[PDB]
């Protein structure tokens, strides 16, 4: 194998590039080329607490930058059968940071026999979030029924928690929040609260422009669980006018190679 | 910090019909060094990555990846399903999360027993997701989407596509100066796969 | 600051950059088993007495040695659920497995150094 | 402080065979905001030139209140009227006189030259101008101009002939372009105005553009 | 460096609202609590302006001589408000380019010749009009319910005018850091120019 | 703001017993993305002269504006042809008034007067060397070889055409910034006369 | 952000304002901060909004473990001497400033500081927090000694309104919690139930 | 800096080089080998930072010839070229900011000769005829002109003159004199110096 | 850089110089006389940062003639040197960052030769044998070293021809030729230009 | 603290048909200040081997001691002779061990053994390049000509004794931080044999 190892290897996280990605990155910012960017999709995300149940959505935007890469991204995950959460910002980060508490908690239901509760996914993020502190940001919108009754939590990327009866968190959610904080009141139904919650993604949607494209709800009542998506279609593309298709022999040629498989 | 080399590469779904295409070119910025440089690498049989990025992390990644590919299959017994693919990137690259490698891989290929034409893409740290339609990645991102959204259309047929996704990069890579001077197409319809070698302007 | 008082064997790393640390979250993560069972001893030291972290170090001492040569993959099936880690999946086993390792040592070196005999 | 900030816009201009056109969208965002939906980029000069302005609203506005002056002034001087031939000289000097504070402005001319032929010049932040027959910009750029470069002017394409553009094909391509162009960017969208300019006026067109 | 709020305004059928708060912050401390913000420069259009309070102080006397000098000429002309916002972008852009900003943004807003008139002056030398507005902290709070209720309906009348503003109000004195219960208003309708102040607003805190 | 345009180019020009060749490219790139792809860079002044153009594109466009006016105003007035020496002192005194101010130019003066030929290079930094072989810009490398190891002085006509295009066409297909056209330009005792435009892929066909 | 505490004969009482904020921006209108640790003892919190947490978490463990060994109510000075070796040891980058008061059943009653950089004393009247630096004139002026739980309510009330209005980081409702020797009762003053001034 | 060229053909290799030193202001030595060996048909040529060059190649030689006495046979133009890259790689990223730049050679027995070039990021190309230095921008477009797809062992060596001339006709600094080694099917031939008066 | 010196002796002023260019890695051209004239008995040699030299040169160039197109007769040496100092400094502290360097040369009738040295802050020597550039480091020992205080004009060549080979063998760059000037009380006499094949 | 001594100094060695012969100066600075005038810094570690000083004092002198104590250990062991390319390179590799902190030396081991002479040079930066003439320090410099004029590989004894005499007071006259004395050593067979110390003022006055 090799003539130059000791140890055992060891796995985790690995940091074998950060002293040539400092002096790269030194000589790359002074000579104006071009630089790394990642999917960080500022989504609008909203809940409430309605009389029986929670509520969820959010947008279906995924940003790179100032170009659009994806029209379709989902932006809610499985957790457990009564548990649901949303991402915000840094996907990569997310989606990893939700499905391991998933899991884990996946784990604990099978060695309990009974349904996991809320406050054990809320201890386990929050542990998690803060011994790594700062250095990934995933903003979750952690909402559930339980043995007890409706829960909801609002993760922030440093390790802060809150328990409020409605939450929206994002680049993009002054407008949806503040449209809950003009119309929504206590002890709500089931259909209001869907219109509600509604009508604020949509406000949010089209006041911004880190979001756009379809909304879905996920309606997690005591004995149903729903997931819609999508639920409904704001903006529709128009119809391209003129036929721009090339025929065969458009294109030119210079090699060809044909192998045939089985 | 992907311009010290550069790439591009494509992904159309058709008609139980993939297709996949790059760019040759080798460079230390405004300097040339070599015109072949394989971007296109034949996992499995119907199944192809694009590595498009940094040069010196895609060997890497291509070769680290080959090593686990190999070693599944072999413990594993039947093949690759190309879903399974897409989770083994993304863990690859997570792997280095905080030292972040230089790859915007995009995978394309055919269920080995549905014959379901699939394509994907990834970020740099991992991020996954699948647009039916089609997909591209690369240094010269932003002049193609422009290019492909108007050409495109449904259902097409191998003829038709490889038209298509002639016409979508011959003449919308050479708008920048970096990732040109070559382009190679690979279409993998149902039964057999072909490779070809289109011209382009030299400059 | 040490002093010479085989480089094939181990080469080609500066003295420059270990006294350097690299992103913050390095000390926070080469060493993170190291440190959750420090602060974990001295709790059980400070509230519950003596007694306890001495037992249960040597405890881990006494399990710690029944596992197969270096040069192979350890199961670790014992020594988890003493851990208190027995269903805590996390960042340290789905990514860059120990399993699959992309080098490894020779046998007899390995041993000898796990020995401290070098 | 800085004395910069972006807003956005999207300038295409279609030089044929006896009619220039010159379209944008209409969105002022900065930051990530939006601050109206109405905001017309494309402002009239003469009875035969159009000039189309991008870039940063807050010099967008003094260049265009600028050249209609000095066009009033050259009028009065030289009992004439500019034609589309000296204006891009004129709008170059001036965006040079402050090289050392340069404009944040992407400009666009069409017009129709002394006899009926189409004509669509282009410039630069600092101010250099060059004539074209198709050329596209503004912050949405890089976008627009391939499509435009493999319809207009056929290039990387064999066994096919050339036909000269006819008006009836000009609208529907730029529609169509804009269209497929509003979905994947950021700062267009909203409504779209058109400027179209032939040998008898100026005639104006709206359409819907991805409604938000 | 003293500190305004928000200074948001909406169109009208024959007129034209505006609404601020009677705050000033030096940073974080408040300061002052009763300076005024609204102007009567003429007998048809009001003013309203955020940000630093002594650059409003000074364009406040600079544009109130001037209309008083006009007024005072005689030629049974005035200003229309378009002139009065051509001008103050004039100002603004002509200050931005000697590197000598003036920290503030204003609204101006008026009815002449039986139509009304919105603009915005941002002290980067940016105008335009709308049929809404907000300044400062509120444009990410104060214009969504404004610009959703006018998509909905485009014209409006008085009550439900003055109670969006109320609403509005209600709102932003719930989620901002910078706020006062009071807050004025003046309409500039055909007959005049009515100052209305101070008002209050009735808040729920059940939620608690 | 942005990168102004043309981030790089190449042109050469050498001498021989028939006077002097002018020859460039056209791609003026604004750092990452290609804006034209025939932009002119041979520029006229007079039809005896033939500026040229490199570095910046609107500092280069006016400086040579101005020098073919006091070209033009010399002309009118002392009756007599300006010789090639004078206009490039005259450009050198120019630009060097300006220096550290981010100026940026290449310009290799050239054409025929009383004393025969003549070919004085000034730039941005303020030197006038004279000399028989030049190249600047970008690529005026990857081309500085093969025009060198070509050029005999006793050449003719069309084999001096061929050395200039063969020049231009190996240093465009190493380099990533030069291509696009191929302006060939020929002096003599009437004036310059334009002598063929070409395309690369022609060049790279037939030279294959 | 404001935090004070005030001590009388027989217990104590607690107030806070729910104004948490990220900025320029309010984060959340209504919270809770008022942790109460154990039974009796009640732990206010400033500073950060994820490192008091924490502390508070690692505080509740060892207070309970220890309470739970001993067999024994636990004693106000055991709690303050776990926050200052906890809160000194990482001078580097806990930055919270924490308030912490109880009843115990001998000398009951007490009131603890705790600043930012781990020093630990006790005081009659403990106040902290960013906007809790316009009211020490009318605080020092105002107390006297020698009052029930009823004047020291209103006390409360009035001194914490007083910079409930004068700052941009407090606003909102008021959350008055007494602990005295029998048990622990808590209120909520909204709306008019807010003195003027 | 240096120069280092190597041209492709049938069935040679040919490289050639620099015989210099380096200092401040000085030339301490006018006659420095480069030309490090690998084995009797592998060369390597190696040209980057003082001190890392003659270690990095130091310890990738004494690497190779261990195969060879563990295996009997020897390695492949292809295997040691993606085991140098490797290594370069692993040990850059590791703790050295290296700047060394490398150009592989060789013949097997299989496919005709093999030319790689590396940059310092540890890329690996094949290209028939690549330049390192400074003299790559001045002497890559000569090479390019001239070659023909196939060139006779004769004809190499005066191209490689005449691309050595240009260089020494139109460089600022001061080379000297060059080293030439031609790789055949018998060893690792050599011929007399280029050296210009 | 560039290379400047000049030896005295007992009727002359002899200096060599370096007919060469400068670029970013190119050099332009291989023959650029550096050697400005004053009049039928005065040199000015000068190098220093592109363009400034030239301009400086030129400007102190046409202000000597006016001096003897004004008044008959003409400057003499010191006079010219206590005048260029003056020019240089008052420039270059005036608003431009100035960088040459200057070595004046002369023949009077009265005392002898004179060469003056002269730096980049407007210093002013006179010494017998001074130099410029970075050649000067490694040439101004072998200068010392067999000047005699008196030389024949015979053997000013040979030792001249020496202290550049030897810059020539022991340089990094490529100063390919000089070319050498004497003056003498007959004006100013040319020799051959010194070219090392 | 203060800058610790030696900021610069000189010396040379060259190498002919009967050993090796090394000089050097005796000026230990601190920047602007002498701190002593006969500290001597051609080091001894064994009769065979002459060690060098340069750059900085005390890592020089801590590496050479070093150097001894492993040449001592490998001669106890294997009861044969060290080479010199064995030392050389065992420098090497302890030296480069540390790079980066602010390791300064520059050293030229150099000695008889069974291959011949061989003058070996090693420094801070890694390099181990070989030769026959060689010279370190500040005062390197206005000493390189001299000594490579003189070097024929054919002298004498005594004329290379004068030769390394005039080189090195050549080299102290225009330098400012060399001088003081001069120290000659030579190599042979037998081992080295100091050969002689001198003072720079009776060299002036018997070379004047």
């Amino acid at each position: 194998a090799a003539v130059s190892v000791y140890a055992p290897p060891v796995g985790g996280f690995s940091f074998d590039n950060c002293r040539r990605n400092a002096v790269l990155e030194a000589d790359f910012a002074k000579r104006g080329y071009k630089l790394p960017k990642v999917r960080k999709t500022g989504t609008t995300i909203a809940g409430v607490v309605y009389k029986d149940g929670i509520v969820l959505g959010a947008d279906t935007r995924a940003t790179e930058g100032m170009v659009v890469a994806d029209k379709n991204c989902s932006k809610i995950h499985f957790i457990s059968p009564n548990i649901y959460c949303c991402g915000a910002g840094t996907a990569a980060d997310t989606d990893m940071t939700t499905q391991l508490i998933s899991s884990n908690l996946e784990l604990h239901s099978l060695s309990t026999g009974r349904l996991p509760r809320v406050v054990t996914a809320n201890r386990m993020l929050k542990q998690m979030l803060f011994r790594y502190q700062g250095y990934i940001g995933a903003a979750l919108v952690l909402g559930g029924v339980d043995v007890t009754g409706p829960h909801l939590y609002s993760i922030y990327p440093h390790g802060s928690t809150d328990k409020l009866p409605y939450v929206t968190m994002g680049s993009g959610s002054l407008a949806a929040m503040a449209v809950f904080e003009d119309k929504f009141r206590p002890d709500m139904e089931e259909e209001e609260a869907k219109n509600l919650v509604s009508e604020a993604i949509a406000a949010g949607i089209f006041n911004d422009l880190g979001s756009g494209s379809n909304i879905d709800l996920c309606v997690i009542s005591k004995n149903k669980l729903d997931f819609l998506r999508p639920y409904t279609v704001p903006n529709k593309k128009g119809t391209r006018l003129g036929r721009y298709r090339c025929e065969k022999g458009t294109t030119a040629v210079l090699t060809e190679k044909i192998t045939p498989l089985e | 910090i992907m311009s010290y080399n550069g790439g591009a590469v494509m992904a159309m779904k058709g008609k139980n019909c993939v297709a996949i295409a790059a760019d040759r070119r080798f460079g230390i910025q405004a300097q040339m060094v070599t015109t072949d440089f394989q971007k296109i690498f034949p996992m499995g049989d119907r199944l192809y990555i694009g590595l498009a990025g940094l040069a010196t992390d895609v060997q890497t990644v291509a070769q680290r990846l080959k090593f686990r590919l190999n070693l599944y299959e072999l413990k594993e017994g039947r093949q690759i399903k190309p879903y399974t693919l897409m989770s083994m990137v993304a863990n690859l690259l997570y792997e280095k999360r905080f030292g972040p490698y230089y790859t915007e891989p995009v995978i394309a290929g055919l269920d080995p027993k549905t014959f379901k034409p699939f394509i994907c893409s990834l970020d740099l740290i991992g991020c996954p997701m699948v647009t039916d339609d089609f997909v591209v990645s690369g240094t010269c991102a932003e002049q193609m989407y422009g290019m492909c959204e108007s050409l495109w259309e449904p259902n097409m047929d191998p003829d038709h596509l490889f038209e298509t996704i002639s016409q979508a990069m011959l003449n919308a890579v050479d708008r920048d100066a970096v990732s040109g001077m070559g382009v190679i197409v690979h279409i993998i319809e149902k039964d057999k796969i072909t490779t070809r070698t289109l011209k382009a302007r030299m400059d | 600051s040490p002093v010479t008082e085989d480089l094939l064997r181990k080469g080609f790393s500066c003295v420059k950059n270990e006294l350097l640390p690299s992103h913050p979250l390095e000390l926070s993560e080469k060493n993170f088993q190291l440190n959750q069972d420090k602060m974990n001893f001295s709790t059980l030291r400070n509230i519950q007495g003596l007694f306890a972290p001495l037992k249960l170090q040597m405890e881990f001492k006494a399990v710690q040695q029944v596992q197969r040569l270096p040069f192979l993959s350890s199961s670790n099936l014992s020594l988890d659920v003493l851990r208190g880690n027995d269903e805590t999946i996390g960042f340290e086993d789905i990514l860059n497995d120990p399993s699959q390792s992309e080098v490894m040592g020779e046998p007899h070196l390995m041993v000898e150094y796990k020995l401290g005999l070098l | 402080f800085s004395p910069y900030v972006f807003n956005g816009g999207t300038i295409l201009a279609i030089a044929g065979e006896d009619f220039a056109i010159v379209a944008s969208d209409t969105r002022l965002s900065e930051g990530f905001s939006i601050h109206t939906r109405d905001s017309p980029k494309c402002y009239k000069l003469t009875d035969k030139t159009v000039i189309g302005c991008s870039g940063f609203h807050g010099d967008c506005l003094t260049l265009t209140k600028i050249i209609e002056a000095r066009l009033k002034m050259y009028k009065h001087s030289n009992n004439k009227a500019m034609t589309t031939g000296a204006i891009a000289a004129m709008l170059s000097t001036i965006l040079y006189s402050r090289r050392f504070f340069p404009y944040y402005v992407y400009n666009i001319i069409g017009g129709l030259d002394e006899e009926g032929k189409g004509a669509v010049y282009s410039f630069d932040p600092v101010g250099s101008y060059q004539r074209d027959s198709f050329k596209a910009g503004g912050s949405a750029s890089a976008m627009l101009q391939p499509l435009l470069d493999n319809q207009v002017g056929f290039k990387n394409m064999q066994n096919v002939e050339h036909v000269p553009l006819s008006l009836d094909r000009a609208m529907r391509l730029v529609k169509d372009v804009f269209i497929s162009a509003a979905e994947r960017d950021v700062y267009t969208g909203d409504a779209l105005r058109i400027c179209i300019v032939t040998k008898e006026g100026i005639r104006e067109e709206t359409v819907s553009l991805r409604k938000d | 460096m003293v500190t305004g709020t928000s200074v948001l305004g909406v169109k009208f059928e024959g007129g034209v609202v505006i609404a601020a708060d009677m705050l000033g912050s030096y940073g974080s401390l408040a300061r002052f609590r009763n300076i005024s913000r609204i102007m009567r420069v003429n007998n048809s259009t009001m003013l309203g302006a955020s940000g630093d309070y002594a650059d409003f102080q000074y364009l406040k006397q600079v544009l109130g001589q001037m209309v008083i000098d006009e007024e005072l000429l005689g030629d049974g002309h005035s200003y229309s408000p378009r002139a009065i916002h051509s001008w103050l972008t004039r100002a603004m852009y002509s200050r931005r380019s000697k590197m000598n900003p003036l920290w503030n943004t204003m609204v101006i807003g008026g009815y002449a010749d039986g139509e009304s008139f919105l603009g915005y002056v941002d002290m980067l030398g940016v105008a335009y009009e709308a049929p809404s507005l907000a300044t400062g902290y509120g444009a990410y709070l104060a214009q969504p319910l404004l610009r959703e209720v006018l998509e909905k309906q485009p014209v409006l009348s008085q009550t439900e005018a003055r109670d969006l503003v109320e609403r509005c109000m209600r709102v932003l004195y719930y989620r901002d850091a910078r706020s006062y219960n009071r807050f004025q208003t003046a309409t500039v309708t055909e007959k005049g120019v009515e100052i209305e102040g101070p008002l209050s607003t009735e808040t729920n805190w059940d939620i608690a | 703001p942005g990168i102004e345009m043309l981030h790089g180019t190449t042109t050469l020009a050498f001498k021989f017993r028939h006077g002097v060749i002018v020859a460039a490219d056209s791609r003026a790139t604004a750092g990452a993305y290609i804006a034209s792809q025939t932009v002119k860079k041979v520029i006229e002044i007079n039809p005896y002269l033939l500026g040229t153009m490199a570095g910046g594109a609107a500092d280069c466009s006016f400086w040579e504006r101005l020098l073919a006016r006091q070209c033009r105003i010399y002309e009118l007035r002392n009756k007599e042809r300006i010789s090639v020496a004078a206009a490039s002192k005259l450009l050198a005194n120019m630009v060097y008034q300006y220096k550290g101010m981010g100026l940026s130019m290449g310009t290799m003066i050239c054409g025929w007067d009383k004393r025969g030929p003549g070919l004085y290079y000034v730039d941005s930094e303020g030197n006038r060397i004279s000399g028989a072989t030049f190249s600047v810009g970008s690529g005026s490398v990857y081309a500085y070889g093969v025009m060198d190891r070509g050029y005999s002085y006793d050449l003719e006509v069309e084999q001096a055409y061929d050395l200039a295009r063969r020049a231009i066409y190996q240093a465009t297909y190493r380099d990533a910034y030069s291509g696009g056209a191929v302006n060939l330009y020929h002096v003599r005792e009437d004036g310059w006369i334009r002598v063929s435009s070409d395309n690369v892929a022609d060049l790279h066909e037939k030279y294959s | 952000t404001t935090i004070m505490a005030v001590q009388f004969d027989g217990g104590v009482v607690l107030g806070a304002d729910s104004r948490t904020t990220t900025g320029s921006y309010i984060a959340n209108r209504v919270t809770d901060k008022l942790t109460p640790i154990h039974d009796r003892i009640f732990c206010c919190r400033s500073g950060s909004a994820a490192d008091t947490q924490a502390v508070a978490d690692a505080v509740t463990y060892q207070l309970g473990f220890h309470s739970i060994e001993l067999n024994e109510p636990p004693l106000v000075h055991t709690a303050a001497s776990l926050f200052k070796e906890m809160c000194y040891r990482y001078r580097e980058d806990l930055m919270a400033g924490i308030i912490i008061a109880g009843w115990d059943p001998q000398e009951g009653g007490q009131g603890y500081s705790v600043p930012m950089g781990g020093m630990m004393v006790r005081q009659s009247f403990a106040i902290g927090g960013s906007g809790s630096s316009y009211i020490y004139g009318y605080v020092d002026a105002t107390y006297r000694e020698g009052m029930t739980k009823e004047e020291c309510l209103q006390f409360t009330a009035n001194a914490l309104a007083l910079a409930m209005e004068r700052d941009g980081s407090s606003g909102g409702v008021i959350r008055l919690a007494a602990i005295a020797e029998s048990g622990v009762e808590r209120q909520v003053l909204l709306g008019d139930q807010i003195p003027k001034f | 800096m240096e120069y280092l060229i190597g041209i492709q053909g049938p069935d040679y290799v040919l490289v050639a080089s620099d015989r210099v030193a380096a200092s401040n202001i000085v030339q301490m030595k006018d006659d420095h080998d480069k030309m490090f060996k690998m084995s009797e048909k592998i060369l390597l040529l190696c040209v980057g930072e003082a001190g890392d060059t003659v270690q990095f190649a130091e310890y990738i030689q004494k690497n190779v010839q261990l195969y060879k006495m563990r295996n009997g046979y020897e390695l492949s133009p292809t295997a040691a070229a993606n085991f140098t890259r490797r290594n370069l790689a692993d040990c850059l990223r590791s703790r050295t900011p290296y700047h060394v730049n490398l150009l592989l050679a060789g013949y097997d027995e299989h496919e005709g000769p093999a030319l790689y070039y590396m940059d310092y990021l540890a890329a690996l190309a094949k290209a028939p005829f690549a330049a390192h230095g400074y003299g790559a921008f001045l002497t890559l477009s000569i090479l390019d002109r001239y070659y023909t797809p196939t060139i006779s062992r004769e004809r190499a060596v005066e191209l490689l003159r005449k691309c050595l001339e240009e260089l020494q006709k139109r460089f600022i600094l001061n080379l000297p004199t060059f080293s030439v080694r031609i790789i055949d099917k018998n060893g690792i031939h050599d011929l007399d110096n280029i050296s210009f008066p």
